[PDB]
RNA sequence: GUGAAACUAAGUGGAGGUCCGAACCGACUGAUGUUGAAGAAUCAGCGGAUGAGUUGUGGUUAGGGGUGAAAUGCCACUCG
RNA sequence: CAGGGCCUAAGAUCAGGCCGAAAGGCGUAGUCGAUGGACAACAGGUGAAUAUUCCUGUACUACCCCUUGUUGGUCCCGAGGGACGGAGGAGGCUAGGUUAGCCGAAAGAUGGUUAUCGGUUCAAGGACGCAAGGUGACCCUGUUUUUCAGGGUAAGAAGGGGUAGAGAAAAUGCCUCGAGCCAAUGUUCGAGUACCAGGCGCUACGGCGCUGAAGUAACCGAUGCCAUACUCCCAGGAAAAGCUCGAACGACCUUCAACAAAAGGGUACCUGUACCCGAAACCGACACAGGUAGGUAGGUAGAGAAUACCUAGGGGCGCGA
RNA sequence: GACCAGGCCCGGGCGACUGUUUACCAAAAACACAGGUCUCCGCAAAGUCGUAAGACCAUGUAUGGGGGCUGACGCCUGCC
């Protein structure tokens, strides 16, 4: 019943960083190539989706 | 006939979960999925515990096979499940061993079975556990025995040699009228976790060898075909030289 | 000799039923906390809703 | 059994950073006999209780921590009923 | 009712991919809208509504692929 | 209180192991992983912005401390338990509501009238307790079988004890003891100098200080509770820990050391906590006629959570004339 | 007496039926279905996925598992 454009919904930050998070890029080889690549371009943030396990941004 | 007991230690929840998905997670065996949660009953197919006197306490439903299953006790207090033989009634006594009476539910090697008997739950391999004739109403006659080898006629009609030292059980497998059921509606299939099947002729040419012709397709294929490109009808798939071949005599008709 | 067994078994029964019942309100309180109208005060501001 | 390891390894002399003096805290002192101390984020309650119990020599009832949105731990230290708050208020230089 | 059984009112019972209809899921007709209030909506009606139902959270399957009650449909407004 | 210091599901990673140009793929123990198991707190008050968190009352878990009582305890292991569907209706109850009764105030410029307006509230928890409820085998006689009445049978229910087999507990078999049992709710404490209609006084005319009457009964009645209680059905309805029990095997620890108990005192880990959340704060590029799980469920009519008009509470749609 | 709140009857085609479908121009006579029938497969099964190891099928065993056509029930299914 929701419009096509709604692809990004409200999803638990926990779930996202279990997908695009830091500790996941570190697992695969291709991810490590990712991080070398981003460091080369020199981005301020390596992993956009990430998340404190506990803290102010924590998802329980 | 069917009355639910509490749970004996024989009933667990551990199992494969995705039905028909392999390691890669791909659907391999098609059409499964959906359907009621089930628990695994640990059957005793081996019946390997010898020379103690077992007693049928109850008869119970099993979701996993279409036969019935019996809770049996012993004097030792161990409890097993066995496949329910046909005509067996609560209070009955069964036993396995070498020198044993021949009656319903008793289990013995093929050395000791009088020829012409009707058997179920048949090991092809010593101590591997019983394999052949485990479904409802399934039964196999022991026709002849010679040398180290005994001959059976399997419920498919196929006549085949096995080892004379492999255990088996007398009596045909119970719950014979199960295929006399008529499901009556779609839902009734879905309850069994069998999903709907699409006919080949219907799908697009990319999806399947009988692909969309204009209106309705006769199969122009010079032959009826698998989803994967092999002749659908009467092409024998048995591995040509498979080790079993010396054993197999007449083929099911 | 029967009065001993009866008073012992009623001591036991009083105990087990004490613990049981205690356990039961505890669970009820939990289910309510989960569902989320718990603290009876909460429920009494909203009775008229 | 063994030596008791403190939750982290800190240096106690840096954990209590300072009293927080605003209109808010002072009446918390008045009512509740409770001091207000900005402390190191990495610092816990057991460490704050030992620290202040030894430092000003007062027995402390209870400690309540907090973390600002700015990531600076803030601790309410409510002392016993015996030792008055305003005592330590004049001892420290916090004037109610 | 006959010796067995069949046959027939009665009560009890509460089956059903039963019926009517909100929530909820849909999307049949019309009107409006078309530099929209909105990159698919509002309005009045309309279909299912104990099931082959709806949904939440957490997962799986990935492009010579996946998934498909099969429309070349869907796979982040992108899919021969 | 919600997650973590507890346990596992789908799933993930995976020591060794198997395979593979490389990167890697499969896979066992292990370890992760809640949306589930386990586990202890409520009422009132304060309050520019927090409150089951701060204050006052009564509570409850887990440790430590003493007294007493025993001598082996701890883990590994063996077990019982935890532990489970759908549908259906009938009970027995509360939550709410309505009307009485009690108490206080009332004159609201009209033809009449007090028929009017307000109040009648209290939690977790602890002690008690359970029938017209529900369950407790059969046989004879009647009440429609039922709720019942007399007799009898000898385990015939929760619940306990014993024995036997390689056999501690368990399972299993034989013997025995028990007519009660179940649990919502209820009575009493908690609980009154709490709360509160009004009354008195101040007005920075915002709010404030002061004293406080009555505080019961009947009838409606849940979709909530007992309750995994029944009855029926086929499609047959999670695991593991805490928990209860226990010999041999292994490991480790041992005397004022450890464990067992009823009192008494003491002691109290991290992280979230603001605000919005049928949204001008999330998702729709907008202060966008849209999407967004769950909880609570008042009145009159009504079969109803539909509809219409209202309470509590919130609003008058950020261009007008 | 407001709001709320079925128009119905007689015919025929197609499809038995509840369902599913082309998000955003098509909801149907299309798909599914219970049922039917043909063929493969004796368990180290056939089939599917992988270079392989192995995984699914299945902790199943021919009253079971693949695959092809048709499509409830009734009457049938001719010749080459
Ligand atoms: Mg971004
Ligand atoms: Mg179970
Ligand atoms: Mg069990
Ligand atoms: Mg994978
Ligand atoms: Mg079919
Ligand atoms: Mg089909
Ligand atoms: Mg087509
Ligand atoms: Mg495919
Ligand atoms: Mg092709
Ligand atoms: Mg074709
Ligand atoms: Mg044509
Ligand atoms: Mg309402
Ligand atoms: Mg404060
Ligand atoms: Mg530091
Ligand atoms: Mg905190
Ligand atoms: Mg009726
Ligand atoms: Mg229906
Ligand atoms: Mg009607
Ligand atoms: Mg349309
Ligand atoms: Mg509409
Ligand atoms: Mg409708
Ligand atoms: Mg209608
Ligand atoms: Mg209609
Ligand atoms: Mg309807
Ligand atoms: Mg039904
Ligand atoms: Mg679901
Ligand atoms: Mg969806
Ligand atoms: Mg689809
Ligand atoms: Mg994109
Ligand atoms: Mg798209
Ligand atoms: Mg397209
Ligand atoms: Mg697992
Ligand atoms: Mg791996
Ligand atoms: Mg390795
Ligand atoms: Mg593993
Ligand atoms: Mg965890
Ligand atoms: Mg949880
Ligand atoms: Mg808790
Ligand atoms: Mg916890
Ligand atoms: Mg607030
Ligand atoms: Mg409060
Ligand atoms: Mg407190
Ligand atoms: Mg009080
Ligand atoms: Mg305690
Ligand atoms: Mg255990
Ligand atoms: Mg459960
Ligand atoms: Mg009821
Ligand atoms: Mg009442
Ligand atoms: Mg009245
Ligand atoms: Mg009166
Ligand atoms: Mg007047
Ligand atoms: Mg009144
Ligand atoms: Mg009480
Ligand atoms: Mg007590
Ligand atoms: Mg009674
Ligand atoms: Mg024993
Ligand atoms: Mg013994
Ligand atoms: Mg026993
Ligand atoms: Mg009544
Ligand atoms: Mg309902
Ligand atoms: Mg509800
Ligand atoms: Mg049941
Ligand atoms: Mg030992
Ligand atoms: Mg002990
Ligand atoms: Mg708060
Ligand atoms: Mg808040
Ligand atoms: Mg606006
Ligand atoms: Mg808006
Ligand atoms: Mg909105
Ligand atoms: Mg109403
Ligand atoms: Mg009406
Ligand atoms: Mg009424
Ligand atoms: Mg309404
Ligand atoms: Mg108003
Ligand atoms: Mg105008
Ligand atoms: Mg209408
Ligand atoms: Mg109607
Ligand atoms: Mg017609
Ligand atoms: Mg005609
Ligand atoms: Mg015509
Ligand atoms: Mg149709
Ligand atoms: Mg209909
Ligand atoms: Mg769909
Ligand atoms: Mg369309
Ligand atoms: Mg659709
Ligand atoms: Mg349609
Ligand atoms: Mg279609
Ligand atoms: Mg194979
Ligand atoms: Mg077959
Ligand atoms: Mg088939
Ligand atoms: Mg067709
Ligand atoms: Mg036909
Ligand atoms: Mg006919």
């Amino acid at each position: 019943k929701a419009a096509l454009c709604l692809t990004k919904r409200s999803r638990s930050r926990k779930s996202l960083a279990r997908t695009h998070g830091f500790r996941l890029r570190m697992s695969t080889t291709s991810g490590r190539a990712l991080l070398k690549r981003r460091r080369a371009k020199g981005r301020k943030i390596l992993c956009t989706k990430t998340n404190p396990s506990s803290g102010k941004r924590a998802s329980p | 006939q069917v009355k639910s007991n509490p749970r004996n230690n024989l009933i667990s929840g551990q199992r494969r979960c995705g039905k028909g998905r392999n390691a890669r997670g791909i659907i391999t065996a098609r059409h499964r999925g959906g359907g009621h949660k089930r628990l695994y009953r640990k059957i005793d197919f081996r019946r390997n515990e010898k020379d103690i006197y077992g007693k049928i306490v109850t008869i119970e439903y099993d979701p996993n096979r279409n036969a019935y299953i019996c809770l049996i006790h012993y004097g030792d207090g161990e409890k097993r499940y066995i496949l329910h033989p046909r005509g067996a009634i609560i209070g009955d006594t069964i036993v396995s061993g070498t020198e044993v009476p021949i009656k319903m539910g008793n289990a013995l090697p093929l050395t000791d079975m009088p020829l012409g008997t009707a058997i179920h739950n048949i090991e092809i391999t010593l101590g591997r556990g019983g394999q052949l004739a485990r479904a409802a109403g399934a039964v196999a006659k022991l026709i002849a025995k010679e040398g180290k080898s005994a001959t059976l006629k399997l419920p498919s009609g196929e006549v085949r040699l096995i080892s004379k030292n492999c255990s088996a059980t007398v009596g045909q497998v119970g719950n014979v009228g199960v295929n006399q059921k008529r499901l009556g509606r779609a839902g009734s299939k879905r309850w069994l976790g069998k999903r709907p099947v699409v006919r080949g002729v219907v799908m697009n040419p990319v999806d399947h060898p009988h692909g969309g012709g204009e209106g309705r397709a006769p199969i122009g294929r010079k032959s009826p075909t698998t989803p994967w490109g092999y002749p659908a009808l009467g092409r024998r798939s048995r591995k040509r030289n498979k080790y079993s071949d010396n054993f197999i005599i007449r083929r099911r008709s | 000799s029967k009065l001993q067994l009866k008073l012992e078994q009623k001591m036991k029964m009083k105990m087990a039923k004490k613990i049981r019942l205690r356990r039961n309100r505890l669970m009820r309180k939990r289910k309510l906390r989960k569902r989320g109208a718990w603290p009876p005060s909460k429920m009494k501001k909203l009775k008229n809703v | 059994k063994k030596l008791k390891y403190p939750r982290r390894i800190l240096d106690v002399y840096q954990i209590l950073q300072s009293p927080i003096i605003t209109e808010a805290a002072i009446k918390n002192i008045a009512d509740e006999n409770s001091l207000l101390f900005t402390v190191d984020v990495r610092a816990d309650k057991k460490m704050i209780r030992e620290a202040i119990s030894n430092f000003f020599g007062v027995k402390v009832r209870k400690v309540n921590t907090l973390i600002r949105p700015d990531g600076t731990k803030k601790a309410y230290i409510m002392l016993n009923k015996e030792y008055n708050a305003s005592e330590l208020a004049k001892k420290i230089g916090i004037f109610p």
